[PDB]
């Protein structure tokens, strides 16, 4: 995955 | 009369803290699953170890799924009917795996946190997580039942939209990292493309005309999340 969410 | 009770919450919380010490996440989930069943809200911090307990159980059972259907997809293609059926059984098997984490967290969400939930910010975080257990089951889902799955998840997305919207300022880490997750969902699940382009805009844009208000820490909490923002964004221009 090249796209990233929220690593919080 | 309840200190036995208030004792053993005490003590889940104390062994959650040390399984993220010793990075032991499946116990340390299971740990804060067993406080937060006592009943009383999370605190800011226990908030965080729930998070990130299930995030790291989660995060590696994705990243099973998509090597194993990785690997499948190919494997229907050329006919390789040999090394065939463990492929698609292995996958179907880690993915169970992974919706049933995933509705361990909607229960704990539904059942407990959401509706027990203080304050503003608290409500953003449980709703912003509860979309993402959502979405997490959608990355795995077909046809109708995904488009179900989609819709809870909008819904718990933009109820917290709405809430984040009235309470938080544009830098708000939870904001920004909400609208980055709502945004990833409108791209990747929703086939909404425009919508997560506008939205993954307007929150890098409201953001960064904020940013020289702000605090040498708070600048580091919502410029890292904005570089992912406009990441994304080159990836979907």
């Amino acid at each position: 995955r090249r796209v990233r969410s929220d690593p919080g | 009369h309840h200190h036995h009770h208030h004792m053993e919450r005490a003590s889940l919380i104390q062994k959650a803290k040390l399984a993220e010490q010793a990075e032991r996440y499946e116990d340390m989930a299971a740990f804060m699953k067993g406080a937060v069943e006592k009943g009383e809200e999370l605190s800011c911090e226990e908030r965080n170890l729930l998070s990130v307990a299930y995030k790291n159980v989660v995060g590696g059972q994705r990243a099973a799924w998509r090597v194993l259907s990785s690997i499948e997809q190919k494997s229907n293609e050329e006919g390789s009917e040999e090394k065939g059926p463990e492929v698609r059984e292995y996958r179907e098997k880690v993915e169970t795996e992974l919706q049933g984490v995933c509705d361990t967290v909607l229960g704990l969400l539904d059942s407990h946190l959401i509706k027990e939930a203080g304050d503003a910010e608290s409500r953003v975080f449980y709703l912003k997580m509860k979309g993402d257990y959502y979405r997490y089951l959608a990355e795995v889902a077909t046809g109708d039942d995904k488009k179900r799955i989609i819709d809870s998840a909008r819904s718990a997305y933009q109820e917290a939209m709405d809430i984040s919207k009235k309470e938080m300022p544009p830098t708000n880490p939870i904001r920004l990292g909400l609208a980055l997750n709502f945004s990833v969902f409108h791209y990747e699940i929703a086939n909404s493309p425009e919508e997560a382009i506008s939205l993954a805009k307007t929150t890098f844009d409201e953001a960064m005309a904020d940013l020289h208000t702000l605090s040498e820490d708070s600048y580091k909490d919502s410029t890292l999340i904005m570089q992912l923002l406009r990441d994304n964004l080159t990836l979907w221009t």
